[PDB]
């Protein structure tokens, strides 16, 4: 999606953390779970250990 | 199958032509009986339970009599020729997933609302030739279709090498990349399957389909990576399963309408048509009109079937006899 | 006026709103083609 830019304000892949090594202490990480396709097609996930 | 009737229809099998009611010994024997004035015509059939005679045809009241061959009834299996359209690319484009989508329209239900889709996926690579693409694509389709193990794939898949552009090459879920060696493969063929037939309760139906492609990215636009063009069929479901349901239905106008309903408490009806043979047909349409104030008509058909043997020897003799006897001039197919 | 603001390194062409870098060649969508640069 070259058209868009995924703002960290909204995604928050990198967010703030209280610490003692620093005051601007960060933390990264994100995961994609859903995908909303056209016409109401919504795919969630249900991870099962049996799998 | 349940055919439609113009007030009735009836069938009489003709395994042999004997020329005399005294010469009717074995079942299926038939003789066209007509007086010297050609005022009436009827057929004497050797039933397995004896002898029966067809209703009497007022030869002044014959509407149409046409003999149709067996080829005219053999459903042709619609083929296809899937290929990469040189418009977009005459070779696979690496990195693009060449998905193919088979679209089945008359799936278990009768309607076209009852659709069913079977897919096939191939991601291309560098140096991947067209033949190699058709190969992996055929394999993906087979392993997705034939992998039901119950009755039959929804379609049959074949490859064709340019060396022998007529010889097909089957591809099933048991086939292996190693099994397919030739490199001059041009196309993927997708023919439809003869589904199961059951006298009385599973008629000769089919499942029609169209290969819908899915779009890839060439120079800058989404694009359908192939074209599905129909080629002339090369396989025809024979007539045998078609005449047999005709008899099973046309022998409840003479015999019993109950066939197995009260199962043990039912009649055994002996059907004289071999469902594994090819049969020509001969329909005659005629009516009956009354004496006075009873000029309404009762139209009624009499069907006659005879095994085709290369040339239509059995039916052309039957026709010639009916002509010399009734005075008609039915044309010999 | 067609201003690009992304470059993508890959062996398969990216969206047309980006440049295409692949091992010694860059390409941008011009005249319905990926026009190399000399």
């Amino acid at each position: 999606w070259t058209t868009f830019v995924l703002d960290n304000n909204s995604t928050r892949v990198v967010e703030k953390v209280q610490s003692r090594l620093h005051s601007n202490a960060l933390s990264a990480g994100f995961q994609f779970v859903e995908y909303k396709a056209p016409n109401g097609v919504r795919v969630r996930l249900d991870v099962d250990p049996f799998y | 199958m349940v055919i439609s009737i113009n007030q009735v229809r009836q069938l009489y099998v003709a395994k042999a032509l004997k020329a005399n009611t005294a010469a009717l010994t074995t079942a299926g024997d038939i003789v066209p009986k007509a007086d010297t004035a050609k005022t009436t015509l009827y057929f004497q059939s050797m039933s397995p339970a004896g002898i029966v005679a067809s209703d009497k045809i007022n030869l002044k009241h014959v509407l149409y009599a046409k003999a149709t061959p067996s080829e005219a009834l053999a459903h042709k299996l619609v083929r296809y020729s899937v290929t990469l359209d040189a418009d977009v690319s005459a070779t696979p484009v690496a990195g693009q997933n060449y998905i193919l989508r088979l679209a089945f329209r008359q799936y278990i239900g009768l309607s076209e609302e009852d659709q069913y889709f079977k897919y096939g996926e191939v991601i291309a690579r560098s140096g991947m030739t067209a033949s190699d693409f058709y190969k992996k694509m055929a394999i993906s389709l087979a392993k997705n279709l034939e992998n039901k193990t119950e009755s039959t794939p929804l379609v049959n898949i074949y490859l064709i090498s340019a060396a022998a552009a007529s010889t097909d090459v089957p591809v099933t879920s048991a086939t292996k990349e190693s099994d397919l060696t030739a490199t001059d493969y041009n196309q993927i063929i997708i023919e439809e399957t003869e589904q199961p037939w059951v006298l009385g309760m599973m008629p000769q139906a089919f499942i029609p389909f169209t290969p819908q492609f899915l779009t890839i990215t060439v120079d800058g636009e989404d694009r359908l990576w192939g074209v599905a063009t129909v080629v002339t069929p090369t396989k025809t479901v024979p007539d045998g399963h078609l005449i047999a349901d005709l008899e099973y239905f046309c022998m409840g106008a003479r015999g019993d309408i109950y066939r197995g309903m009260g199962y043990p408490n039912i009649i055994k009806t002996t059907y004289l048509v071999d469902p594994g043979a090819v049969y020509d047909v001969l329909d005659i349409h005629y009516f009956y009109t009354g004496s006075n104030e009873s000029v309404q008509k009762s139209e009624k058909t009499i069907t006659l079937v005879a095994v085709d043997d290369g040339s239509h020897t059995a039916m052309n003799a039957l026709i010639g006899a009916i002509n010399t006897a009734s005075g008609l001039t039915i044309a010999t197919l | 006026m067609k201003t690009l603001r992304t470059l993508k390194i890959s062996p398969n062409a990216p969206d047309i709103n980006s440049v295409w870098l692949y091992k010694g060649t860059m390409k941008y969508f011009n005249n319905g083609e990926w026009e190399t640069i000399g």
